[PDB]
RNA sequence: GCCCGGAUAGCUCAGUCGGUAGAGCAGGGGAUUGAAAAUCCCCGUGUCCUUGGUUCGAUUCCGAGUCCGGGCACCA
RNA sequence: AAUUGAAGAGUUUGAUCAUGGCUCAGAUUGAACGCUGGCGGCAGGCCUAACACAUGCAAGUCGAACGGUAACAGGAAGAAGCUUGCUUCUUUGCUGACGAGUGGCGGACGGGUGAGUAAUGUCUGGGAAACUGCCUGAUGGAGGGGGAUAACUACUGGAAACGGUAGCUAAUACCGCAUAACGUCGCAAGACCAAAGAGGGGGACCUUCGGGCCUCUUGCCAUCGGAUGUGCCCAGAUGGGAUUAGCUAGUAGGUGGGGUAACGGCUCACCUAGGCGACGAUCCCUAGCUGGUCUGAGAGGAUGACCAGCCACACUGGAACUGAGACACGGUCCAGACUCCUACGGGAGGCAGCAGUGGGGAAUAUUGCACAAUGGGCGCAAGCCUGAUGCAGCCAUGCCGCGUGUAUGAAGAAGGCCUUCGGGUUGUAAAGUACUUUCAGCGGGGAGGAAGGGAGUAAAGUUAAUACCUUUGCUCAUUGACGUUACCCGCAGAAGAAGCACCGGCUAACUCCGUGCCAGCAGCCGCGGUAAUACGGAGGGUGCAAGCGUUAAUCGGAAUUACUGGG
């Protein structure tokens, strides 16, 4: 089970998606981080800052 | 066989063939008995460039081993009179 | 070089392929370029577009100014199977109507045919003139066919209508092969690799061969051609051209081409998606658009629309439905309006101004539209 | 590569002039030097022993325009010789080209140095050198290229060597703009107050 | 397999009809001498001995056996015979 | 390209063979305390995916598209 | 001249010293992902499915081995147009050359994968009971005959694949005879065993007028050698588990027969009853090994991508022939599985070769160019073949270099932001102004990688000979995929090129506002309960740079497996 960051996501029951490794210390058994920005994880709304993590792109504007 | 052939090294339009005593049956950069000195066909207007030591060719050829003719015409460009 | 898509249209045996053998030689000649025989265009070969046998010429002939891709076909329901599934379209028409025979039910047809697709421009080519010499009969069948489109829809007070002998202009006589010119000239005044996707093919072995008529331009193999789909645009090559398994070394406009990529799936190309030109268009979420409404008798509706509804749009290959947006003003929307709209396509496309569409909602033709803005 | 923003505001991070504006005006004294690191640059720094150390090795890579892989390469190049790896870095730094015309007052700043040398200007033992990376060797002479001779930048910044040191690890004709480089420089005679002996040890983790 | 070298397929059955052919007359000739040697008859197995000693040598210059294998026939044969005479 | 099943308030489901949409698990708002447990006092918070037709009237009837999962094709 | 070289910090507790784990700062990666993105140089780019595969190509060559010549180009004889030699054109192996056939050679090299393998392998050091084509050294020989077969014809089965029937002819094909040696069997005496001819030129002579003969080049047979390759044996070393403790009966050894290139239980018949085993047998699990690569002060630990040597495999399993060498990637026979054609009787096929496709997967590239170069194959050579190799295309994957400009510029602006609203900061930053221009882009020049080879000529040897042939120079035309090359010059204009992580401590660098145990942050300690330097936005600053971060992986720190160096 996996650890969904982000503010506000979009998964839905199946949809496939990426999964990287990493505890978070704060949830008992859960190991990893759904890569928000793969596949079919679509990116956070505004957020301007730090946005490698999130898969954010570059605002065009 | 035992040829006295080269050995392409070096690196993308920079060769540099190490005149070398080998196998004819085996690969260009494979196995080889010893390296008989090198050649820089692409050097310049320094000191060296090619480097044959005649006695461990001549040793070779006479027990029965062929030369590679690229060798053979750089024998005649070494000069083993002059 | 810029191009357009020609036809000719009108009742069968009126001089619709003679005349297309018409301009093919002429503009060949004077001009240059390469001529297309007419038993060449009098018989089709057949392709299969979205599982339908159609049978289209695909000739051509150019011009100074303009690059034409001329179909026809010897057959009415040949011509019915072209513009309504997405086959054939033509930006202008050449209608072929007979002096003899003047405006037929088959040629009243044809102009009906143009008014739901959306044909903005229709030339008029009166033919058989070589046997009605008079200037009173040559003249009701003028206002016959100016009658014919006013009534449907049709700007036929101003359209340039060219009266000549299409078997003339075959022999080579300059009484009427330069008149043919002035037709030539009509299609220039009054009238970028693009590629519709109507059905892609993983070859067993090859890859992905995505087929499809070419829109405008040449294109050789080994050309980077880019794609605009409803998704985030990509960039390819074309590594190979064969049309019906048989070896062509350069995809022309309006040949029925495959095109072969490099490297890509058939989850990634989805039917209705467009191949064009890497520096021309860019997909847009947001545009306007133009259309007018028919009526419950020809189709339509009989019970208007509000805001919200999402009529399921047909432009060229795809099936992409829309929230429209209506604008100020108007609340309910009846059968005939002639209004602009605005669209929040669910997916992104490469939609400029002046594609013209056929409006489809639960099985029936709706509507016909053209993009008015891009936003 | 280069850092191209505004080269002088790090200089007010360590509060000392580097030279990196000398230019026609010699005396600044509008910058607000040693007062605007930045925004809260009012308060003092705690300053920890890792700090202090960074600051040292984060003075001179301002002062030669190099980056910290290109140091890193410079510092591994250190280690490899004998004698002392405190020497052995500073002696190589001056090795380069744009630090060698600067040096020979054919250069202004460093920046405008770099640029002369980049576009072929600058003509190391009768050759064009490009690369500002090239390791001179000692006993060589370098000179302006002809076609860019004099073309007013080299005019301006030579007379602008006489308000400076005139070292004693090289040699100058100024005459026909020639120049020649004589051996390695040695510590004693390079500035004498940039402390290589913090440098070192980073490295070392 | 298609490929120009599929002679060397038919060249092979055609040795190997051949070959073994020539190796079964070679062996039976070995054969017979072992027949005397069972019956202890000194005499027979003598004159069988040089009957083909010079075959099995015949095969060695042919290049069919690789001469040594063919020296050591010749050997441990004689050695049966001297043991009965 | 084609044929069905799920698309019912946060979640899982009832309700229909036209009649102005429910329940359960919820969760939360107020009073108490340094903050909650506990107790008392009030609760729908719904575009039935959207949209169109057959309309006194459609969640449910016939239609389409889109998203998801499950079956079949076709091979420039 | 040849290892000048080793760091720490947070967290137990009210607080403290230890013991002790956990975690972080570093380096690296065959990488993947996210965002962003200007170019170039050199390498590298299927790690999972040893998963199944469409099509193209990846090994042929020699006429100086032979019969032939189906084709293409000449010669010659002839014949028809008609311009009477300008053409047309039927025969013809008579030359050049050459599909298909017989044969010599190669196909066992080169190239790919890592499934299997814990010792039948590899690595290290020795050893004797072997063999060894092509190449080379020394010494002799190279005499003489016979009969079949393919191609080619006639006929004929089969859809095709693929043959069959009666006949034809030659050869460096094949089989006998002759002759033997320092060769082989044998104590010796004795016995026995080999083969092949072609190409060029030409004088006297000789022409059944094919040619012989002299001679030059080369090939063939045998023997001892040599170089090289290959096979075999012993010893040491080469992973983990004892919660794997007995294993083995051709197994331990001997004699004899047989077999192998060679020794041998390698294999048999018989006799004896031993052999391995705690310094670890057998069994199970995992796995290509090494030279190396990364980390580490070292010792060591981990690992075995690219390159190089070696072993194994070639759809699965097995077997065997040919041959110097295979018990064989593009070879055969069989069983089996999976595809394909079918005229349903029967046959055809193996991308772990380079590309490419499906599928797998987080993820890893064109169905490109040339044989110019190096090497290999055949050949006298010329040449021909060469997905080896040399190059190009694709990707920021890594290392490395360069650019995105410079100097000047204070109302120290606008606007953003903070403010004790004075101002400070952004900020020499910009604008403005003066110059230069790498690399992009456009237009012309222009290295080098090319050595030779081919033809001709002179000379020197060979010889009867100024011939032929061979060798040392020289002349002519030159052979370049890359290639709009490397590099150089000219032109225009700052024009076309900067994002990414972070800012409580560890750890370099801050505030305001908004949200209020909510949302989210997070590697560890830990933040958030209505005034957050840790959440989110914004300004500023910091770190790095065409990369910056993240996750996984390995080592280090870890003296928390301690031999160096612990209890
Ligand atoms: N009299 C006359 N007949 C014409 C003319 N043009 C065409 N036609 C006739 O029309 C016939 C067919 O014309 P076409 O357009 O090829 O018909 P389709 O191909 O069957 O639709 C031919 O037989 C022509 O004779 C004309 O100008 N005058
Ligand atoms: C492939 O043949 C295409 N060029 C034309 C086509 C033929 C049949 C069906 C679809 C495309």
């Amino acid at each position: 089970t996996s650890y969904i960051g982000g503010e506000g996501h979009n998964l839905q029951e199946h949809s496939v998606i990426l999964i990287r490794g990493g505890r978070v210390k704060d949830l008992p058994g859960v190991r990893y981080h759904t890569v928000r920005g793969a596949l079919d994880c679509s990116g956070v709304k505004d957020r301007k800052q730090a946005r490698s993590k999130y898969g954010v792109k570059r605002p065009k504007a | 066989m035992v040829t006295i052939r080269l050995a392409r090294h070096g690196a993308k339009k920079r060769p540099f063939y190490q005149v070398v005593v080998a196998d004819s049956r085996n690969a260009r950069n494979g196995r080889f008995i010893e390296r008989v000195g090198f050649f820089n066909p692409i050097a310049s207007e320094k000191e060296e460039g090619t480097r044959l030591d005649l006695d461990r060719i001549a040793h070779w050829v006479g027990q029965g081993a062929t030369i590679s003719d690229r060798v053979a015409a750089l024998i005649k460009e070494v000069n083993k009179a002059a | 070089k810029p191009h357009v898509n020609v036809g000719t249209i009108g009742h069968v045996d009126h001089g619709k392929t003679t005349l297309t053998a018409a301009i093919t030689t002429v503009l060949a000649k004077t001009y240059g370029g390469a001529a297309r025989a007419f038993d060449q265009i009098d018989n089709a070969p057949e392709e299969k577009a979205r599982g339908i046998t159609i049978n289209t010429s695909h000739v051509e002939y150019d011009t100074p100014t303009r690059h034409y891709a001329h179909v026809d076909c010897p057959g009415h329901a040949d011509y019915v199977k072209n513009m309504i599934t997405g086959a054939a379209q033509m930006d202008g028409a050449i209608l072929v109507v007979a002096a003899t025979d003047g405006p037929m039910p088959q040629t009243r047809e044809h102009i009906l045919l143009g008014r739901q697709v959306g044909v903005p421009y229709i030339i008029v080519f009166l033919n058989k003139c070589d046997m009605v010499d008079d200037e009173e009969l040559l003249e009701l069948v003028e206002m016959e066919v100016r009658e014919l489109l006013s009534q449907y829809d049709f700007p036929g007070d101003d359209t340039p209508i060219v009266r000549g002998s299409a078997l003339k202009a075959l022999e080579g006589d300059a009484e009427w092969e330069a008149k043919i010119l002035e037709l030539a000239g009509f299609l220039d005044s009054y009238i970028p690799f693009l590629l519709p996707i109507e059905d892609v093919f993983s070859i067993s072995g090859r890859g992905t061969v995505v087929t499809g008529r070419v829109e405008r331009g040449i294109i050789k193999v080994g050309e980077e051609v880019e794609i605009v789909g409803i998704k985030e645009t990509q960039k390819s090559t074309c590594t190979g051209v064969e049309m019906f398994r048989k070896l062509l070394d350069e995809g022309r406009a309006g040949e029925n081409v495959g095109v072969l990529l490099r490297g890509i799936k058939r989850e990634e190309i989805e039917r209705g998606q467009v191949l064009a030109k890497p520096g021309t268009i860019k997909p847009h979420t947001k545009f306007e658009s133009e259309v007018y409404i028919l009526s419950k008798d020809e189709g339509g509706r009989h019970t208007p629309f509000f805001k919200g509804y999402r009529p399921q749009f047909y432009f060229r290959t795809t099936d992409v439905t829309g929230t429209i947006e209506l604008p100020e003003g108007v609340e309910m929307v009846m059968p005939g309006d002639n209004i602009k709209m605005v669209v929040t396509l669910i997916h992104p496309i490469a939609m400029d101004d002046g594609l013209r569409f056929a409006i489809r909602e639960g099985g029936r033709t709706v509507g016909a539209g053209v993009v008015a803005k891009v936003l | 590569a280069r850092y191209l923003g505004p080269k002088l505001k790090l200089s007010r991070r360590e509060g000392t002039d580097l030279f990196l504006k000398s230019g026609v005006r010699a005396i600044d004294t509008k910058c607000k030097i040693e007062q605007a690191p930045g925004q809260h640059g009012a308060r003092k720094p705690r300053l920890s022993d890792y700090g202090v150390q960074l600051r040292e090795k984060q003075k001179v890579r301002r002062i030669y325009g190099v980056l910290e892989r290109q140091f890193r390469n410079y510092y591994k190049e250190a280690a490899r010789l004998k004698g002392n790896t405190g020497e052995n870095l500073l002696a190589l730094l001056e090795g380069r080209l744009d630090n060698v015309v600067y040096r020979m007052g054919f250069g202004a700043t460093r920046a405008e140095a770099r640029q002369l040398v980049s576009h072929k200007a600058i003509m190391v033992n009768g050759r064009v050198v490009n690369i500002a990376s090239y390791q001179v060797s000692p006993n060589d002479v370098v000179s302006i290229r002809e076609k860019a001779k004099k073309q007013s930048r080299v005019k301006a910044a030579l007379e602008l060597a006489e308000q400076r040191e005139k070292p004693t690890w090289l040699e100058v004709d100024a005459g026909k703009m020639e120049g020649t480089f004589k051996r390695k420089p040695e510590r004693s005679d390079l500035s004498a107050d940039i402390n290589e002996h913090l440098i070192v040890e980073l490295y070392s983790k | 397999n298609i490929k120009s070298a599929k002679k060397r397929a038919i060249q092979s059955e055609k040795a190997r009809k051949h070959n073994a052919s020539r190796r079964s007359m070679m062996r039976t000739f070995i054969k017979k001498v072992y027949a005397a040697i069972e019956a202890g008859d000194k005499a027979a197995a003598q004159k069988a001995f040089n009957e083909m000693q010079p075959i099995v040598d015949r095969q060695a210059a042919k290049g069919l056996i690789h001469k040594n294998k063919a020296a050591r026939h010749k050997a441990n044969l004689t050695a049966q015979i001297n043991k009965l005479a």
